[PDB]
C-alpha cells in the first residue's frame, strides 16, 4: 500500500463522459504524434467518433444524452453535456494539465501522467 | 514685478533624464514663467522633435547656434 | 412557506428562487449563483422577490461600485455590524473596526466574534447577503470566487445566526470554471424580442404617458381633451415601433432601447399634430426622418496644416510598402486591411523629402508637427511615453484609418493611389 | 499692452461661456451628468466654478499620468475631493461611500465636475470603466456630477473608442462647445 | 432597338455595375470593361429576340443585368418574385396617397395579379395559403415594418 | 423516468451532489401532495431543470441574437476560415459583410422598370432592398457581441491564478490600448462548421455559414 498509486484505479471509475474525453485524447496523441492537443480539436474527436458507429439506436441514445438529457424539448448543444464540468474534474485531480487562456478552443491541454498507464486503464 | 530672480541653465536639453517627456513637460510649465531666465543648449540632432507647439508656446524658443568643436 | 411573487418572464426562476431560500436556514444552501447576462433584470426580479418576503433579513452589496477584494471585505464588515445594530436594538454590542479588516482571515474572525455575541438569540435565523455582480469586480481572479464560497465553512455551524451569500455573475465563461463545486444556481437567459416590448412598455408606459414634454404639447396644440388610454395607445404604439424598427441594431438589451427612447421620444412628441392622435399611421408617415437613423452619434478636416498633412499622408506609406521597395517607387531616378507595421525614424522623412511637392530642406516645422501629431495620437509609439524623442529602440506607426487617407489625400490634391499596387 | 488686452478679453470670454453653458440646463431627466466638450481644447485652459453656497462645488482633474487604471484613477479623485471638502471644510474611505457619507460628513450637498485634462492619450478602455463606475454615484440624490472633455481634435475620434453603450449614456445632454483660439480669426 | 427610354436607364446602371466592382482603389475591374456594356446592348436584344419583341423595354435590361453581374421556404424564385411585386405594390400605394393595405387586401391582389396561374381552385386555396405564409415570412423577416 | 434521470446523471456527470441540486427544488415546489407525487412520477421539472442550467452556455446565446448580429457573426467566422491563424480585425468582418450583402441584394431579380401610367412617376426603382448596415452603427454590435463572448482578443490570459500575478498584469501598460478599435484582432470561439449546425435554416443567412 505505500508503493501502489491510484491512478489506475481510480481512472476505472470515472463518469463514462470522462472515458470518453480521455480515449479520444489518445487518439488525438497517437494521431499527431504531438502528445498535445487543442481543446476544441478534442471536443471535434468526440464528435467524430460518436458519429463515425452508425445510426444504431444505442448510438442513437448515447447521441440523444451525451448531447442533451433527453428531453428534445432542449436539445442541440455545441459540445456535449457536462463537457467543461468533466474537463474541470479532470484537471483539478492533476491527471490534465491546461494552460491558461480565455479562449476556449485553442488552448492546450497534456497529460500528466504516462501515456502507457492510461492507454491501459481504457483497457479495463 | 519684470526681473529675473533666477537664472537656470541646462547642458545638453537632450540628456538622458531631462529630456523623459515628464521632465520635458515640467520644464516647460516652469519656462512659461516671465521672471526667470531660461537657457540651455543640447547635442540630439533630432531636438525639434521634443516639442509640439504647446511645449514651444511653453518655451518660445529662439535659436542660436555654436559651433567650437 | 414563503410567498412567491409573480414577474411576466421570471416565472420558473421566481418559482426555483423561492425554492432555494426560504427563512428556514437549515434548508437553505450555502451559497447561490444568479447567472445571466447584463439585460435580464437580476438585480430586479431579486429585488421584486425580498419585497414580497420582508420577514427574512438581507445585505445589498454593489460590487461594481467598489473595486477589489479588500474594500469588499470592509464594506461586508460594516453592513453587516450595522445591520446587525439596526435588527435587534436591544443587544448591547461592541463594534467591531471595520476598517481593521485586510484580510479573508480577518474578516473571518472578526464575524466570528461579532456573532457570538449575539447567542443571546430565540431561534436559529438566516441572514442573506447579496453581492450584486461579483464577476464585474475590476481585479477578478481565479482564486476570489471559491475564497467567498468557503466562509460557510469557516463560520461556527451552532450560531444563532446564519450567513448565507448570493452571488450575481454573467460570462458563463466565468462561472464554468467553478461547476465542479456543483454550487445551487439559476440562469437567467435573455428575452426574445417579444417578450422585450412587453417589459419596456409596461414599465416605460409611467415615464412616456406622464411625461414633460408631451403633455406640454397636450395643451400646446388643440386642447382635443382625452382620456388617458389615448396616450396609453399612443406611446404604446412609439414603443413597438421603436423597438420593431431598432431590434437588429440594438440586440435584445433593455438599456439600449431605455436610451433609444428618450433619445427619440422628444423629436417624436414634437411631430405630432391635432390629428394624428387618432392615427398612428400617418403620425408615423410623419416622424418617418427619424425612425430610420440612430443618429447615436455626437472624417473632420482636421486643423492640421499642410506640412502635416503631407507628414502624415507619408508616414502612412508603410503601412503595406516595407522598406524592401520604397527605394524602388521612390527613387530619385491586403495589408490595407491588415494592422499596420512599425515605421522607424527618418524613414518618415526620407518619404517625406521625397513626396514633398530640394524646395523645403529646413526641418524645425516639420519636427513640430511631427510632436504635434503625437500629441494627437495619430502616429503613436509602440514604445514609452517620455524616451520616444531620443533615438533609441523605437517604432511609430500610424493609428488613422483609411477613410481620413483619403480625405487628406484628396484636400491636398497628391494621389495616393499609386504607391498601393497589387 | 494691446496684446496682453485681447489676450485677458478672449480668456474671460471662455471662461464666461463654459461658467455660463455648466448650469441653467435643467434636464428633467436628472439622472445622468451633464457633458460638455471642449472640441480643438488646447487642454490648458483653466476652470472656476460658481461658490453656491449650501453645496460644495468641487473640481477633479484628471490627468493621462493620473490613469494608470481604474482603482488609482478612483483613489486619486477621491483623494482630492476629500481634500478640497477639508479646506471648505475646516479615518474617511478612498472609495464611493465618501460620496453618500458626505452630506452626513460635511452638511452640504455636493456637485463635482470632472476634468480630463488631455483625454486623447488616455487609455479609453480605462476611462469607460471609470464612467461607468461613476454612473453608480447616482442612487444618492444629494449628489451630481458633470463631465469636461478636453478633447485635443476629433471628436470623431473620441467616440470611435468608447463603448457605444456608454456613448449613450453621455448623449443625454451634451454641449459641443469650441475652444480654440484660430477660428474665423 | 432600344428606343424605349430604358437606354438613358441602362448608362445609369451601367454606372453601378462599374461602382460595385472597387479594385484595389478606384483600380480597373478585373471582370467589366465597356465590352460588357455592348455584352448588355447585345444580350438585351437577344432577350427581345427571345419574346419575339421589337424595341427593349427596360425590364429586359433588368434581366440582362442581373443575368449579367452573377457568379418555411419554398421554391426560391417564386419566393423572392412575391416579394418584388409586393413592395412594388406597396411602394405604389405609398405613393399615390392610398389610405392602408391588409394582409387580405394583399392577396386579393394576387388574385388580381397571378390568374394565368390557372389550374384549379384547389391551387388557388393553396396559392392562397402560400400567400399567407409569405407574407408572414416577411413579417417575421425585416423587409416590411407591420402596424396594430 | 426518475430512474431515466438518475442514470443520465450517472453516465453524463457521476455525482450525487448534482442530482440533489437537481431534486432540491422539484421537492421544494409542490403546493399539495398529489402534485409533489405526479412530479415524482413524471419528473417533467428535470427537464426544465436541465435546461435552465444550460440555457445560455453557449448555444442560448447563439439563439437569442437577432438577424444583423448574426450576419457580423457569420461573416466574422468566415473571414477567420480565410486566414490560417483565424485571427480576424473588425475591418476584415465588414467588407466580407458588405459583400455578403451585395451578394444577397444581387440574387434578387433586381426589377426596376422607369415608365408608369402618363406623368404617373411611379414605378420607383427599389433594388437593394437589404439594409446594409453602415460602419457608424455596426460597432455597437461588434461590442455586444465580444462581450456576449463569442470572439476573444488574438491571446488573453483570462483570468491569473491569483490575485498577485493578475494585479502584476493591471499594472501592464496595454498597448493594444493603442491600436484603435477597428483592429484588435480578435480569434474566434465559435467556428463556422459547429455554426452551421445550430443556426436554424430558416433564418436568410443560412446559406453562408456553409461556404
Ligand atoms: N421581468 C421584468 N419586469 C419588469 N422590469 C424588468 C424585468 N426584467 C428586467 N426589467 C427591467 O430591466 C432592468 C434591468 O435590471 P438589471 O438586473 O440591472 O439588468 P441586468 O441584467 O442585471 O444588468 P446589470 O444591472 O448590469 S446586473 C430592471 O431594473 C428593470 O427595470
Amino acid at each position: 500500500e505505500t508503493l501502489n498509486s491510484h491512478v489506475i484505479t481510480f481512472m476505472t471509475r470515472l463518469s463514462f463522459t470522462a472515458k470518453l474525453f480521455i480515449y479520444a485524447l489518445l487518439n488525438l496523441m497517437k494521431k499527431n504524434g504531438s502528445q498535445e492537443q487543442e481543446l476544441g480539436d478534442i471536443v471535434d474527436e468526440i464528435k467524430l467518433l460518436i458519429e463515425v458507429n452508425g445510426s444504431n439506436k444505442f448510438v442513437m441514445e448515447i447521441a440523444k444524452t451525451l448531447f442533451q438529457q433527453g428531453s428534445d424539448n432542449i436539445s442541440e448543444q455545441l459540445r456535449i453535456i457536462s463537457w467543461d464540468f468533466v474537463l474541470n474534474q479532470l484537471l483539478d485531480a492533476g491527471i490534465l494539465f491546461k494552460q491558461t487562456m480565455k479562449n476556449d478552443r485553442i488552448c492546450c491541454v497534456k497529460l500528466n501522467i504516462s501515456v502507457e498507464e492510461a492507454k491501459r486503464a481504457m483497457n479495463e | 514685478p519684470l526681473d529675473i530672480k533666477l537664472i537656470l541653465v541646462v547642458h545638453n536639453l537632450d540628456g538622458p533624464s531631462i529630456r523623459k517627456n515628464t521632465f520635458q513637460t515640467m520644464l516647460s510649465f516652469l519656462s512659461v514663467i516671465r521672471q526667470i531666465a531660461i537657457v540651455a543648449s543640447t547635442d540630439h540632432i533630432y531636438a525639434p522633435l521634443l516639442w509640439d507647439n504647446m511645449k514651444a508656446q511653453n518655451y518660445n524658443f529662439v535659436f542660436h547656434d555654436i559651433s567650437n568643436f | 412557506n414563503v410567498t412567491t411573487p409573480e414577474v411576466a418572464f421570471r416565472e420558473y426562476q421566481t418559482n426555483c428562487l423561492a425554492s432555494y431560500i426560504s427563512a428556514d436556514p437549515d434548508i437553505t444552501p450555502s451559497n447561490l449563483i444568479l447567472q445571466g447576462y447584463s439585460g435580464t433584470g437580476k438585480t430586479y426580479t431579486l429585488k421584486k422577490y425580498f419585497n414580497a418576503n420582508p420577514n427574512l433579513h438581507a445585505v445589498w452589496l454593489e460590487p461594481v461600485e467598489l473595486v477589489s477584494w479588500k474594500p469588499l471585505l470592509q464594506a461586508i464588515a460594516r453592513t453587516v455590524q450595522y445591520k446587525l445594530k439596526t435588527l435587534y436594538p436591544n443587544i448591547p454590542t461592541t463594534d467591531y473596526d471595520p476598517l481593521q479588516v485586510e484580510e479573508p482571515f480577518l474578516l473571518v474572525k472578526t464575524l466570528h466574534n461579532i456573532f457570538v455575541q449575539y447567542e443571546s438569540l430565540q431561534e436559529k435565523t438566516c441572514l442573506f447577503l447579496i453581492l450584486d455582480g461579483f464577476d464585474s469586480l475590476q481585479d477578478l481572479d481565479a482564486a476570489l470566487f471559491n475564497k467567498y464560497i468557503k466562509l460557510n465553512e469557516l463560520l461556527p455551524k451552532d450560531s444563532k445566526i446564519n450567513i448565507k451569500f448570493i452571488y450575481t455573475m454573467l460570462e458563463t465563461s466565468f462561472l464554468q470554471r467553478y461547476s465542479t463545486h456543483c454550487i445551487p444556481t439559476v440562469m437567467f437567459p435573455r428575452y426574445n424580442v417579444d417578450e422585450v416590448s412587453t417589459i419596456l412598455v409596461m414599465s416605460r408606459c409611467g415615464e412616456l404617458m406622464e411625461d414633460s414634454c408631451l403633455r406640454k404639447r397636450i395643451i400646446e396644440e388643440q386642447i382635443t381633451d382625452c382620456t388617458d388610454d389615448q396616450f396609453q395607445n399612443v406611446a404604446a404604439n412609439f414603443i413597438h415601433l421603436i423597438v420593431q424598427a431598432f431590434h437588429s441594431y440594438t440586440g435584445n438589451d433593455i438599456f439600449a432601447l431605455n436610451d433609444l427612447i428618450d433619445f427619440k421620444w422628444p423629436k417624436y412628441v414634437s411631430r405630432i399634430t391635432k390629428e394624428n392622435i387618432f392615427e398612428p399611421l400617418a403620425l408615423y408617415k410623419s416622424a418617418i426622418k427619424l425612425f430610420l437613423s440612430t443618429d447615436d452619434n455626437l472624417s473632420q478636416t482636421y486643423d492640421l496644416s499642410i506640412i502635416s498633412k503631407y507628414l502624415l499622408i507619408a508616414s502612412y506609406i508603410c503601412s503595406y510598402l516595407e522598406p524592401r521597395y520604397d527605394a524602388s517607387i521612390f527613387s530619385r531616378k491586403n495589408p490595407r486591411y491588415l494592422q499596420p507595421s512599425l515605421f522607424a525614424i527618418e524613414r518618415l522623412l526620407a518619404i517625406f523629402q521625397a513626396i514633398f511637392p530640394s524646395l523645403m530642406k529646413a526641418n524645425i516645422e516639420v519636427f513640430q508637427n511631427l510632436s504635434e501629431l503625437h500629441t494627437l495620437k495619430l502616429i503613436a509609439t509602440t514604445m514609452n511615453k517620455n524616451i520616444d524623442y531620443l533615438s533609441p529602440k523605437v517604432r511609430w506607426k500610424v493609428n488613422v484609418p483609411w477613410e481620413i487617407i483619403k480625405e487628406i489625400s484628396e484636400s491636398v490634391h497628391f494621389n495616393i493611389s499609386d504607391y498601393f499596387s497589387d | 499692452d494691446q496684446v496682453d488686452h485681447i489676450i485677458d478679453n478672449i480668456e474671460a470670454d471662455l471662461k464666461a461661456e463654459i461658467s455660463d453653458l455648466l448650469y441653467s440646463e435643467t434636464t428633467q431627466k436628472r439622472r445622468c451628468f451633464n457633458t460638455i466638450f471642449l472640441l480643438g481644447s488646447d487642454s490648458t485652459t483653466k476652470i472656476e466654478l460658481k461658490d453656491e453656497s449650501s453645496r460644495y462645488n468641487v473640481l477633479i482633474e484628471l490627468t493621462p499620468k493620473e490613469s494608470p487604471n481604474v482603482r488609482m484613477m478612483l483613489r486619486r479623485s477621491m483623494y482630492k475631493l476629500y481634500s478640497a471638502a477639508d479646506a471648505e471644510e475646516h479615518d474617511v474611505s478612498y472609495d464611493l461611500s465618501l460620496v453618500e457619507n458626505f452630506k452626513r460628513l460635511f452638511g452640504k450637498d455636493l456637485a463635482m465636475v470632472f476634468n480630463f485634462k488631455d483625454v486623447d492619450s488616455i487609455n479609453f478602455n480605462t476611462l469607460d470603466n471609470f464612467i461607468i463606475l461613476l454612473k453608480s454615484a447616482f442612487k444618492y440624490d444629494h449628489v451630481k456630477i458633470s463631465l469636461i472633455f478636453n478633447i485635443n481634435t476629433n471628436l470623431s475620434n473620441i467616440e470611435k473608442n468608447l463603448r457605444q453603450s456608454t456613448i449613450r449614456l453621455l448623449k443625454r445632454n451634451y454641449h459641443k462647445l469650441d475652444v480654440s483660439s484660430n477660428k474665423g480669426f | 432597338i432600344l428606343t424605349k427610354e430604358a437606354r438613358s436607364y441602362l448608362v445609369e446602371k451601367y454606372k453601378e455595375l462599374r461602382k460595385d466592382d472597387a479594385q484595389g482603389f478606384s483600380r480597373s475591374s478585373y471582370r467589366i470593361t465597356v465590352r460588357q456594356l455592348e455584352s448588355m446592348i447585345r444580350l438585351s436584344e437577344a432577350i427581345a429576340r427571345a419574346n419575339c419583341v421589337d424595341e427593349i423595354t427596360p425590364s429586359f435590361i433588368a434581366e440582362a443585368y442581373d443575368l449579367l453581374r452573377q457568379s418555411t421556404t419554398v421554391t426560391y424564385d417564386k419566393y423572392v418574385s412575391m416579394m418584388n411585386m409586393i413592395v412594388r405594390k406597396i411602394a405604389e400605394v405609398d405613393r399615390e396617397g392610398a389610405e392602408e393595405l391588409t394582409a387580405v387586401d394583399i392577396v386579393d391582389w394576387y388574385l388580381l395579379q397571378k390568374e394565368n396561374d390557372l389550374g384549379s381552385l384547389a391551387e388557388y386555396w393553396e396559392e392562397r395559403r402560400l400567400a399567407f405564409k409569405v407574407i408572414k415570412r416577411l413579417v417575421k423577416d425585416r423587409i416590411l415594418m407591420e402596424i396594430h | 423516468n426518475l430512474n431515466r434521470h438518475i442514470r443520465m446523471n450517472f453516465e453524463t456527470f457521476r455525482s450525487l451532489p448534482t442530482l440533489k441540486n437537481s431534486i432540491i427544488p422539484l421537492v421544494a415546489t409542490s403546493k399539495n401532495f398529489g402534485s409533489l407525487c405526479t412530479a415524482i412520477k413524471s419528473c417533467s421539472f428535470l427537464d426544465i431543470y436541465n435546461k435552465n442550467q444550460l440555457s445560455n452556455n453557449l448555444t442560448g446565446r447563439l439563439q437569442s441574437l437577432s438577424d444583423l448580429e448574426l450576419a457580423i457573426l457569420i461573416s466574422a467566422a468566415r473571414v477567420a476560415l480565410r486566414a490560417k491563424d483565424g485571427s480576424f480585425n473588425f475591418n476584415l468582418a465588414y467588407a466580407e459583410y458588405e459583400k455578403m450583402i451585395k451578394a444577397i441584394n444581387s440574387r434578387i431579380p433586381t426589377v426596376a422598370p422607369t415608365t408608369n401610367v402618363g406623368t404617373g412617376q411611379s414605378t420607383f426603382s427599389i433594388d437593394n432592398t437589404i439594409k446594409l448596415w453602415l460602419k457608424k452603427d455596426v460597432k455597437n454590435v461588434w461590442e455586444n457581441l465580444v462581450q456576449l463572448d463569442f470572439f476573444t482578443e488574438k491571446s488573453a490570459v483570462g483570468l491569473r491564478d491569483n490575485a498577485t500575478a493578475a494585479f502584476y498584469a493591471s499594472n501592464y501598460q496595454f498597448q493594444g490600448t493603442m491600436i484603435p478599435f477597428d483592429l484588435r484582432s480578435y480569434q474566434m470561439q465559435i467556428i463556422l462548421q459547429e455554426l452551421r449546425r445550430i443556426i436554424p435554416k430558416s433564418n436568410m443567412y443560412y446559406s453562408w455559414t456553409q461556404l
